C-alpha cells in the first residue's frame, strides 16, 4: 500500500503548491490595491493603455483558465494613494522621513497605525566623537621615511595607526554623530596641512567600510517584517525615529541624516530577527539574543570586535569535557583514500579516558573580559556548555555566540590602514626548499605539456591586471512598444512613425577588462616579456567578507608573469588537486565539499575507545613576515632546481618570446617573480610584498608546503625531547593542509594514554631555541584532544558534525543579486535556502524563509510596467522543479499530480520569462559598428589542421556546427569578445521584450523533457548509517538512515567537466576555443551515428576524439536533464551528501529492459529521486517500471 | 507467450459455491418446466395432416 | 479514478514501456534529415522507421 500513500502525499502536495500561490497573491494584494481587472492573455484585445494600476494576466487553455501573475501600470498611480499617502501622515516625526526619501511613505503610515495605538517610543542617546581620534590620522610622506616601514612607498592617503594617545582599534569605523569637526588641523612635517574629517569619514567610510546591499527593496521588507510590537523593533525603532536617526538609499549608494552608521543597525534588526526565526531558538537563547541586541546596537561594528578574540577562545574549547558517549565508528582502514564512516561498537565508560587541553587561564581571562563588557549570560551559558552534554539545543547554544556574531554582516577596516598591517633557521628552508622540489618533480613529470614551444599557444588560450585594453564604443538602439509620449525627449527616445513604438537609444563605451578578451584582443602583452614588467604596478582588489574577520586582499600577478606561471608551475597546482582512490593518507595528493568525507579521520577518531589516537589542529596567522625572506628564496631556489633537466637557457633574465623561449628561462622568471618584491596599488596607496604576495594559482602550495615544514619539524623536536626525558613518542597517521589550517592525527607508538604532560610537550614547540612569546602564541593558535576538534569553519566532536552560520542572502557583496535576471534571483535565493537546510535550519523554518523571500521579489520591471509571475514558477520545468515538503530533489515537479494543461502554460511561462535574442542583438551591432577585434596570431593559428573536406560526407551542418568549425572560426571569436561585456542595456532590453511577449499573448513554446518515467514502489530494508549532522533536519537525516553518506571517490562528475579535462590533457589534439559546452551541445544536436564525422569537422585529433565519442555515448543523460536550466548559481549541498551512485542502485532500482547506458543512468536517476522522496519519511521503498495489480485479478512481478 | 498462473483465492471458493447452488436450482426448474410442457403437449395436440 | 485504470491498462496493451520507447526513439530521430541526398536515397525515412520499430 506504499503506493497509495505516495499518491496521497503527491496529492498534498498539490493543495499544498495552490495554497502558497494564495497566499502570495493575498500578502500582494496589501502592498498594491486589490486587483481591478482580469486580463485574459489570448482571448482579451487590450492596446497597452486603458489597463488599471493593478491587473491579474490569466490564461485560458482547454475551457479552464490559469492565473499567470500581475501587471503593474505606474501611470495609473493614482491608486495607490488609495493605501499610501502624504495627507494620512500626520505626526511630526515622520514628516522629515518623507522628505529624506519618498521610499519610507508605506513604512510610515504603517508606523502611525502604532502611533495612533496610543503607545510612544522614546528617544535614545546617541554616542558622541572621541577626540583622541584626531591623534591616530597619519599622513605619511617621504620626509618622516613614510613613517619608517619599508612596504609604504609613494602614499597620498591618510592611515589610521595605534597611537599611545589615540583610541584603540582606530581603523574599525565607529557610529558617531554628524555634527563633529568640519575641519580639523593636521599637524604634519609643515604643520599647515587642513583635512576635512567629516567630509571623509562621511562619504568614504559608510561606503567601503559597512556597505548594505539588500538583496530586494529594504521599504518593502521592513513593511512586510518588521512589526513594531516586536520588543526588538521597538527598541530599534527607539534609535530611529527617536532622536531623529534617519537613513536612506540613493542608486546603490546609502545616504545618512545625523548618525553614521544608521544602516547598521537596521541591517543588523533584520538580521536578528530573520535568524531567531531560523535557528528555533529555546527561551534561553531568546533571552542571550535580547541581551546581545540590547548591547551592541550602540555600536553596531565595533562592539563585535571587541569580543572576536574571546568568543574565538571560548568557542575553541566548546564541548571540551563531554560525559556523553556520543556516536561511534570504527578506525580500519583509517590511512588510505578509500576511508568511510561505518558504525562499530564502543564500551561505555571511555569518557573519563579522552582528555583535551583547555588552557584554562586563557578561558577564565576571557570570561572576565565577557562579564567587564557586560555580557554575563553569553559568558555563564558558554562556560557550562563547556562541560555539558550532547543534544542539538546544547551545540545550538555553543554555536550561539558565533551567531550574534554574525550580526554584523560585511564589515571591513580602513582600506589603506588594511593594506599597510596585511602587507607588513636552515633546517627550515632546506626542508621546504625540499618539499617545493619534489612538487615541481611531480608536476612537471604528470603534465609536460608546457615545456613544449607548440603547446605554448593553447596553453595561453585555455589558461590577467595588463595595463592596456581595448574599448568598444557605440550606441545600442531598439524598439520599444511601452513608453509613454511623455517621456519621449531627444536624447534617448525617440517618437517614430508609427503612433505607439518608439526607439530608444543608449550611448556605450566601455572597455573589455575580463582576461579572455583582453587574451584575444591583446595577446602581445602576455606573450612579450621585458624585465621592467617585474617593476611595473597592477591594480589590487578588495572582498569583504561575512562577518568580522579582515578584509581579503587579491593582488594578481602581470600578464607575462601569469602566462610563465600557467607554463611551469601550473602542472604542480594541478597535481595537488588531483587526490584519487587507492592511495595512502600519508602522500603528496592525500595531505591536501562534503564536510563528513573530508573530516571523516578527525570524525573517527573523536568517537572511539581507543586513546592512542590525538588530533591537533593548527592555524597559522600573520605568517606573510615569515614568508617574507628566506623561505621565498627557499621556494626561488626550489623552483630553479628544475632548470637542470632542460638545455638551453641563460644565465641572467633577458626578455623574451614566449613560444621561443627554452622552459629554463620560464622557470628562471618564475624564480624571480617569486622571490623579488612586488608592488601593487589601491586608492592611491603602493606597497611592496615579499612574502606570499597572494599571487592567484599560487598560495595553496607556498602555503602548504610551508605549513608541511612545520609539522615536520615540530613532531621531530616533540620526538627528541620524548627520547630526552622517558615518554611516549608520537607518530603520524593522517593530516589534511588547506591553506594556513591544519589538522593532523597522531598515534602514541606504544599505545599508552595520552597525557597531559604529552600535550603540553608537544604544544610547547620550539623550547630552548626560540623566545618565551612563540610558545605562548604557539598554546594560544593550536589545539590538541580527543574530543572536539576543528578545521575549515567545520567543528568536530565526538563523532559530530556542526557547520558554521555566517551565511545568508540579503545582505551581499557588490549588489550583484539586484542585477540578475528573475529566473537566476530565484535559483539563488533557493541555493541559499538549501545550503541552510543541511545547517541549523528545519524545513519548517528555511521554507517559511524562503517564501517571504519569495513573497518580496522586485520583479520584472521595464518602462513603466512591471510585471510580477505567480510562484508557482518553481515546480515548473526550467525552474528548480521542487515538491514543498521535500526541497531538496530537483526536478521532481513533473511527478506532481498538476492538471496538464495548467502544466503546459506554466512550461512556456518560464520558458518565455528567459530569451537570448537581447544578446545576439546586441552582440550583431556591436560587431556592425565596430568591426574586428582578434588579433592576427589567433587567426592564423586556428587553421584547420586534420586535412578533411569541410564540406563532410555532404551531411547537414547546422548553425552550431557552423559557428564552431574552423573555417568560420574568426567571426565566433568576434562574438566571444562581445559575449565579454555586459552592461544595463542587454536586461532592460530583456525586460521589455518579456512585457512585450507576455502581454501581447506570446507565449515561447517550452521544450521538451529528456526522461521522464512513472515508477511504482515497493517495501524494502533499510541500508544506510545514521547521519553525524546531528543538527541537520529530520528529514536529512532519515536519508542519511535509509541510503547512506556520499564520498569524493563515488561523487558524480559532470560530462562537461570530464570533456574539458580530456581536452585540456592533450594540448593540440583539438583548437584551444573549443570547450566542453560547445562540444556536447552540437553532439546533442545530431544523431550518435554520425558523431564521429562531427568531431573530424571541429578539428579533433584522435586521443581527445576517442575520450570525447566516449564521454557523450555513457553520459549524455547528466547533459540533457541539465540542458533547460542554468546551473551555474546551484551549489546543492544537502542533494549532494546523499549516496546517489552505484552502490545504491542495485538495492533500491529495479530495471529489467534493455537499454543504452546513457538512457540507463538517466531512469535511475529518475527512479532515485521516488526513491529519495519517500526515504525523507523513513521508509525504505525499492522502485520497478511496472505496477503490481494492474487488475483486479491480475497480479504481476519482475 | 505470457500464461499466466491461476491462484485460487477464498472469495473466488465462495463465489463457486454460490454459483453451485443457483445452478441447482435452475437446473431443478428446467427440469419441472419440461415435465409440465411435456404434459400440456401430449393432452391438448393431436396429429397433424397433409 | 477511470484515468488510473486508464494508465495502468496502457502497460499491459503493449508489449513496450516509456523507457523502451525513449530508447528506441533514440536511434531513428535526426537520423534521416542529417544524411546526404544521396545516402537518403539509400536509407529508410523517419515514418517509415517508427513503423517498423513499432
Amino acid at each position: 500500500d506504499v503506493q497509495e500513500q505516495f499518491e496521497g502525499y503527491l496529492r498534498e502536495e498539490v493543495d499544498l503548491l495552490n495554497k502558497f500561490e494564495d497566499s502570495h497573491f493575498k500578502q500582494l494584494e496589501i502592498f498594491y490595491t486589490k486587483s481591478q481587472t482580469d486580463h485574459v492573455i489570448n482571448k482579451d484585445k487590450l492596446q497597452f493603455n486603458a489597463l488599471p494600476f493593478h491587473t491579474t494576466l490569466y490564461k485560458e487553455i482547454n475551457g479552464k483558465r490559469v492565473r499567470l501573475g500581475t501587471l503593474l501600470n505606474w501611470t495609473k498611480a493614482e491608486r495607490l494613494d488609495t493605501i499610501r499617502h502624504e495627507s494620512m501622515i500626520k505626526d511630526e516625526r515622520l514628516r522629515r522621513l518623507i522628505d529624506f526619501d519618498y521610499g519610507w511613505i508605506d513604512y510610515a503610515v504603517v508606523l502611525q497605525r502604532y502611533l495612533d495605538e496610543g503607545n510612544t517610543i522614546e528617544s535614545a542617546n546617541i554616542l558622541q566623537f572621541d577626540g583622541d581620534f584626531v591623534n591616530n590620522i597619519k599622513h605619511p610622506t617621504q620626509k618622516n621615511n613614510f613613517l619608517d616601514i619599508k612596504v609604504i612607498k609613494e602614499c597620498e592617503t591618510y592611515i589610521l595607526m595605534k597611537d599611545d594617545n589615540g583610541i584603540r582599534d582606530p581603523d574599525i569605523l565607529r557610529a558617531w554623530e554628524l555634527n563633529s569637526i568640519p575641519e580639523v588641523i593636521e599637524l604634519d612635517v609643515d604643520g599647515e596641512t587642513k583635512k576635512f574629517n567629516l567630509r571623509k569619514e562621511m562619504i568614504k567610510r559608510i561606503q567601503d567600510e559597512a556597505p548594505v546591499y539588500f538583496f530586494c527593496n529594504p521599504y518593502r521588507y521592513a513593511v512586510a517584517n518588521l512589526d513594531p510590537n516586536i520588543p526588538e523593533v521597538r527598541l530599534w525603532l527607539e534609535y530611529f525615529i527617536g532622536s531623529e536617526d534617519f537613513f536612506g538609499f540613493n542608486g546603490p549608494n546609502v545616504i545618512v541624516s545625523k548618525s553614521l552608521l544608521a544602516a547598521k543597525r537596521f541591517e543588523v534588526v533584520v538580521n536578528h530577527l530573520r535568524k531567531v526565526a531560523a535557528f528555533e531558538l529555546d527561551v534561553e537563547s531568546k533571552e542571550v539574543m535580547n541581551e546581545w541586541i540590547k548591547y551592541i546596537m550602540i555600536d553596531p561594528v565595533y562592539r563585535s570586535y571587541k569580543n572576536r578574540g574571546a568568543f574565538g577562545n571560548l568557542n575553541q574549547h566548546v564541548f571540551a569535557r563531554t560525559k556523553s558517549e556520543g556516536l561511534s565508528w570504527s578506525l580500519i582502514d583509517i590511512g588510505t583514500t578509500n576511508f568511510e564512516l561505518k558504525p562499530t561498537k564502543k564500551v561505555a565508560g571511555s569518557y573519563v579516558n579522552k582528555f583535551n587541553l583547555v588552557d584554562d587561564v586563557l578561558v577564565e581571562e576571557s570570561l572576565k573580559d565577557l562579564r567587564n563588557e557586560g555580557l554575563h549570560k553569553m559568558a555563564d551559558v558558554t562556560r557550562r556548555m563547556i562541560d555539558a552534554d550532547i543534544t542539538p539545543e546544547n551545540v545550538k547554544k555553543g554555536k550561539l555566540n558565533r551567531l550574534a556574531l554574525s550580526y554584523c554582516g560585511y564589515t571591513g577596516s580602513h582600506s589603506a590602514t588594511a593594506m599597510v598591517k596585511q602587507f607588513n633557521d636552515p633546517m627550515f628552508v632546506d626542508i621546504v626548499k625540499d618539499n617545493m622540489r619534489v612538487y615541481m618533480q611531480e608536476g612537471l613529470q604528470k603534465y609536460p605539456q608546457g615545456s613544449r614551444k607548440s603547446n605554448r599557444l593553447d596553453i595561453l588560450f585555455k589558461g590577467s591586471s595588463t595595463n592596456e585594453h581595448a574599448v568598444v564604443n557605440g550606441r545600442f538602439r531598439y524598439r520599444s512598444e511601452l513608453y509613454r509620449e511623455r517621456d519621449v525627449n531627444s536624447s534617448t527616445v525617440f517618437k517614430t512613425a508609427t503612433p505607439g513604438q518608439y526607439r530608444v537609444v543608449k550611448k556605450i563605451s566601455a572597455k573589455l577588462k575580463s582576461k579572455n578578451a583582453n587574451i584575444v584582443t591583446h595577446p602581445m602583452n602576455f606573450i612579450n616579456f621585458k624585465v621592467d614588467d617585474l617593476d611595473i604596478v597592477v591594480n589590487a582588489g578588495s572582498r569583504l567578507v561575512r562577518g568580522t574577520r579582515a578584509k581579503r586582499i587579491i593582488t594578481p600577478n602581470y600578464g607575462t608573469i601569469y602566462a610563465a606561471s600557467l607554463m611551469t608551475v601550473l602542472p604542480a597546482v594541478r597535481l595537488l588537486s588531483s587526490r584519487a582512490s587507492n592511495m595512502g593518507a600519508l602522500s603528496t595528493q592525500g595531505r591536501i565539499a562534503l564536510p563528513h568525507d573530508v573530516m571523516a579521520p578527525q570524525l573517527a577518531v573523536t568517537s572511539s575507545d581507543d586513546v592512542s589516537k590525538i588530533c591537533v589542529a593548527k592555524d597559522f596567522g600573520q605568517f606573510d613576515t615569515s614568508q617574507w625572506g628566506q623561505i621565498s628564496k627557499a621556494h626561488a631556489d626550489g623552483v630553479r632546481s628544475m632548470k637542470a633537466h632542460y638545455s638551453m637557457g641563460h644565465d641572467t633574465l633577458v626578455d623574451l618570446d614566449l613560444n621561443d623561449a627554452s622552459f629554463a628561462d620560464l622557470l628562471e622568471v618564475t624564480a624571480m617573480s617569486y622571490e623579488r618584491p612586488l608592488k601593487y596599488k589601491m586608492n592611491g596607496l603602493v606597497c611592496e610584498s615579499a612574502g606570499v604576495k597572494s599571487g592567484e594559482l599560487t598560495t595553496q602550495t607556498r602555503n602548504t608546503t610551508t605549513n608541511i615544514s612545520h609539522s615536520t619539524v615540530a613532531l621531530d623536536d616533540y620526538n627528541n625531547r620524548a627520547y630526552r626525558l622517558n615518554l611516549p613518542k608520537l607518530e603520524l597517521v593522517t593530516d589534511n593542509k588547506v591553506g594556513d589550517d591544519s589538522v593532523e592525527v597522531l598515534r602514541v607508538v606504544d599505545g599508552s594514554p595520552l597525557t597531559p604532560e604529552i600535550a603540553k610537550l608537544y604544544v610547547n614547540c620550539m623550547q630552548d631555541h626560540a623566545d618565551k612569546n612563540h610558545l605562548e602564541i604557539s598554546a594560544k593558535r593550536t589545539i590538541v584532544g580527543n574530543n572536539v576538534a576543528e578545521h575549515i569553519k567545520i567543528w568536530v566532536f565526538k563523532g559530530y558534525l556542526a557547520l558554521d552560520v555566517f551565511l545568508d542572502s540579503v545582505t551581499s557583496e557588490k549588489n550583484s543579486f539586484s542585477n540578475l535576471n528573475y529566473l537566476e534571483q530565484v535559483n539563488i535565493l533557493y541555493d541559499m535556502a538549501m545550503t541552510l537546510m543541511i545547517r541549523y535550519c528545519s524545513v519548517q523554518a528555511c521554507m517559511t524563509q524562503f517564501c517571504n523571500d519569495m513573497k518580496l521579489l522586485n520583479g520584472i520591471r521595464a518602462g513603466n510596467y512591471t510585471f510580477i509571475p505567480t510562484p508557482k514558477i518553481i515546480c515548473a520545468y526550467g525552474t528548480p522543479e521542487i515538491c514543498l515538503r521535500a526541497p531538496e530533489i530537483r526536478s521532481f515537479g513533473r511527478y506532481l499530480p498538476i492538471d496538464e494543461d495548467e502544466y503546459s502554460v506554466l512550461n512556456d511561462l518560464v520558458a518565455s520569462l528567459s530569451t537570448n535574442k537581447p544578446k545576439m542583438d546586441f552582440v550583431a551591432q556591436m560587431f556592425e559598428q565596430n568591426g574586428n577585434q582578434v588579433h592576427g596570431i589567433w587567426l592564423d593559428h586556428f587553421k584547420r589542421k586534420n586535412d578533411v573536406n569541410p564540406d563532410g560526407g555532404g551531411i547537414h551542418i547546422s548553425e552550431g556546427l557552423k559557428r564552431l568549425m574552423p573555417e568560420y572560426c574568426e567571426r565566433h571569436l568576434n562574438e566571444l569578445v562581445y559575449k565579454t561585456l555586459d552592461d544595463k542595456v542587454i536586461r532592460d532590453y530583456t525586460s521589455d521584450i518579456i512585457i512585450t511577449n507576455i502581454c501581447k499573448g506570446k507565449l515561447s513554446k517550452a521544450p521538451k523533457l529528456a526522461f521522464f518515467a512513472n515508477f511504482y514502489l515497493s517495501l524494502t530494508g533499510f541500508n544506510g548509517v545514521d547521519s553525524p549532522y546531528l543538527t541537520a533536519d529530520e528529514g536529512v537525516k532519515n536519508v542519511h538512515r535509509v541510503i547512506g553518506l556520499s564520498y569524493r571517490n563515488t561523487l558524480s562528475t559532470s560530462p562537461t567537466a570530464n570533456v574539458d579535462r580530456i581536452l585540456r590533457n592533450n594540448p593540440g589534439s583539438a583548437p584551444a576555443y573549443l570547450t566542453g559546452n560547445d562540444i556536447l551541445g552540437v553532439l546533442s544536436d545530431y544523431p550518435y551515428q554520425n558523431w564521429r564525422t562531427v568531431v573530424e569537422l571541429l578539428d579533433i585529433t584522435e586521443p581527445s576524439a576517442t575520450a570525447i565519442i566516449e564521454v557523450a555515448t555513457n553520459q549524455m543523460h547528466a547533459y540533457l536533464a541539465d540542458k533547460d536550466l542554468n546551473t551555474a548559481n546551484l551549489f546543492d549541498n544537502t542533494s549532494r551528501t546523499y549516496d546517489i551512485s552505484d552502490r545504491t542502485y542495485p538495492k533500491f532500482v529495479n530495471i529489467t529492459s534493455n537499454l543504452s547506458n546513457s538512457n540507463r543512468r538517466g531512469f535511475q536517476l529518475e527512479a532515485m529521486k521516488h526513491i529519495i522522496y519517500m526515504a525523507r519519511r523513513g521508509i525504505a521503498t525499492l522502485a520497478n517500471t511496472h505496477p503490481s495489480k494492474i487488475g483486479n485479478t491480475v497480479y504481476y512481478d519482475y | 507467450f505470457a500464461l499466466a498462473q491461476i491462484n485460487a483465492d477464498d472469495e473466488f471458493i465462495g463465489a463457486i459455491d454460490k454459483e453451485s447452488a443457483e445452478y441447482l436450482d435452475e437446473y431443478a426448474t428446467l427440469a419441472r418446466d419440461i415435465s409440465n410442457s411435456l404434459t400440456l403437449v401430449k393432452a391438448a395436440f393431436g396429429p397433424l395432416e397433409r | 479514478e477511470k484515468q488510473k485504470l486508464d494508465k495502468l491498462k496502457l502497460f499491459e496493451t503493449s508489449p513496450f514501456d516509456p523507457l523502451t520507447i525513449k530508447n528506441n526513439q533514440d536511434v531513428v530521430d535526426k537520423l534521416y534529415a542529417t544524411q546526404s541526398s544521396s545516402i537518403q536515397e539509400v536509407v529508410p525515412t523517419k515514418t517509415f522507421a517508427t513503423e517498423l520499430q513499432f
